[PDB]
């Protein structure tokens, strides 16, 4: 198990670990958070309580460094840093569990719930989407826009998500464009996943980190484009029996974590009702469908 | 954006467009089978290009054999007016292609966007007009030549016949417009308002009849009297 120490806690702050949050008052005692699970990626979120106006985070991977959290006055935000200092590092974390200064990654034995979330996010795919490349960690956060959405604005502070367009000529090819149009496989199989991703399972990876960017940070450009990628899938008649099976997982587990009170600003009412009731595959997500008419009936 | 009245001299200025209506393109009668079923049998339609400034009109027209194995022709007809659309664009010198297309019928918006993707700066546009165009097939020398056609074709013809020698485009189109409505209206009693001169011809090389300026303002007249007798007939007033 790994551990993310703070140097302290000077600003009154809600705290998140993935998909668990708690509160920290001003200048409490607070020295991190212990027992993050190894094998996974994580992310550490920020709101603020004097000032919810931007919510802020960090993607990292306890296997790639040594991180830590201080807070900055001048920037006004708690900053992620390395510690390339391995022993003095090891030294100030075993000072902070001795006096019980941290909290614990609580996860339930039985639960899954994060490794199903994240089951395809790298953090070398992390990365590249958002661009810093002197730290191992990424910072996310609720302001940040895609690329795409640029195109329609810093370039060093963007998301780089794979550009999605139903109507462009990466998705039509000339003289196909019916066939293009109402059946998307050749964009999803040809240009997406044979050209741009190489496999599904970086495919998944980016659906589910902007599933992730979304709910964590309300980051709109994210909730687009995984609803993007879900619709790409479903509006092709043509799917490999594995993917969609894997997908009907990974949106369950999505619809299963989302907050019921924040279901009206991170569900596309026209892309699920497509997706679930129109689409080529809207037999092929039992269960997705199962949890989506019993926790969300309103929206279809 | 939409075209509607707000914009209406737009229909006017100097920069090209055509309005696009795919209303005749899948024409079918439906009957009775010998089991007691019905089955459509298509006929040939054409679609409406017209530039409104100069009465130029594109009429391609659409042979049945052109639906022969497919399914979902309704769908179909949409692609194929895009298809056919686009390839007239690029048939045009650069100086005489739209700026603008603007579609009767907000069903063939992603159907030409998506084939004239490799025009990004013609802007394809819905309108809020209610535009008669469906009854293009009421003009005889049209319907004549879409009847008698054996293989797909391009015929080019004048709208306005010679109006434009007297009249503002502004004015031939709405004569256009009304002459259209009265002939969806009341098919019959437009052509016998239209004919009821013997001594009135239609030029070889025209479509409507040789009326002066006064005969046009007494056939507009006897034109809006039609469709308003229409409308009291329809809704018993
Ligand atoms: O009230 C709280 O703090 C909650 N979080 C528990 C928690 C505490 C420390 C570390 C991680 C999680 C309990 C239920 O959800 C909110």
């Amino acid at each position: 198990m790994n551990t993310v120490p703070f140097t302290s806690a000077p600003i009154e702050v809600t705290i998140g670990i993935d998909q668990y949050s708690f509160n920290v008052k001003e200048n409490q005692p607070f020295h991190g958070i212990k027992d993050i699970p190894i094998g996974h990626v994580h992310v550490i979120h920020f709101q603020h309580a004097d000032n919810s106006s931007m919510r802020y985070g960090y993607w990292f991977d306890c296997r790639m460094g040594n991180f830590y959290i201080q807070y900055d006055p001048k920037d006004g935000l708690y900053k992620m840093m390395e510690e390339r200092d391995g022993a003095k590092f090891e030294n100030i974390v075993h000072n902070f569990k001795e006096r019980q200064m941290m909290v614990s990654y609580p996860k339930i034995d039985e639960d899954d719930t994060w490794y199903n979330l994240t089951e395809f996010v790298q953090m070398d795919k992390i990365r590249k989407i958002v661009r810093k490349d002197e730290n191992q960690f990424s910072y996310v956060d609720s302001s940040m826009t895609t690329v795409q959405e640029n195109e329609l604005s810093d370039p060093a502070h963007s998301l780089n998500y794979t550009v999605i367009n139903f109507k462009s000529r990466e998705a039509i090819r000339p003289g196909h464009e019916m066939e293009d149009f109402l059946d998307k496989s050749y964009y999803l199989n040809t240009v997406m996943l044979q050209g741009i991703f190489k496999n599904s399972s970086n495919y998944f990876g980016e659906l589910q980190f902007a599933f992730l960017n979304a709910m964590f940070f309300g980051n709109y450009g994210s909730s687009l484009q995984w609803h993007a990628m879900i619709e790409l899938i479903c509006s092709s008649a043509t799917v490999p029996k594995h993917m969609l099976d894997k997908l009907d997982e990974i949106l369950y587990y999505q619809i299963k974590t989302l907050p019921e009170q924040y279901s009206d600003i991170l569900l596309n009412e026209r892309v699920w009702n497509i997706c679930l009731y129109s689409s080529f595959q809207k037999n092929s997500l039992h269960n997705t469908e199962k949890i989506m008419e019993n926790k969300y009936p309103e929206l279809l | 954006g939409a075209m509607n009245s707000s914009n209406y001299a737009e229909l006017f200025n100097n920069d090209i467009k055509l309005f696009v209506d795919d209303t005749n393109v899948y024409r079918v009668t439906v009957h009775k089978t010998f089991e007691g079923n019905v089955a459509t049998k298509a006929i040939n339609g054409c679609i409406f290009t017209l530039n409104p400034k100069t009465g130029h009109l594109f009429l391609k027209i659409i042979h049945t054999s052109v639906w022969a194995g497919q399914k979902r022709l309704s769908q179909l007809a949409k692609w194929k007016t895009a298809e056919e659309v686009s390839a007239l664009v690029r048939s045009l010198p650069k100086e005489e292609q739209p700026k603008q297309i603007i579609v009767t019928r907000k069903a063939m918006l992603d159907p030409l966007e998506v084939h004239m993707l490799d025009f990004p700066n013609i802007a394809i546009r819905p309108t809020e007009l209610r535009l008669p165009f469906s009854a293009a097939m009421s003009i005889d020398k049209l319907s004549d030549v879409v009847m008698k056609a054996t293989e797909p074709q391009m015929v080019l013809f004048n709208i306005y016949d010679d109006w434009l020698d007297r009249i503002s485009s502004y004015t031939a189109f709405s004569r256009l417009t009304l002459l259209l409505r009265a002939l969806k209206t009341n098919e019959e009693s437009a052509k016998m308002i239209l004919l009821s001169d013997p001594t009135i011809t239609i030029k070889s090389y025209h479509l409507w009849p040789s009326f002066t300026d006064e005969q046009w303002i007494t056939i507009e007249s006897q034109m809006r009297d039609l469709i308003l007798t229409e409308y009291g007939r329809k809704y018993n007033v």
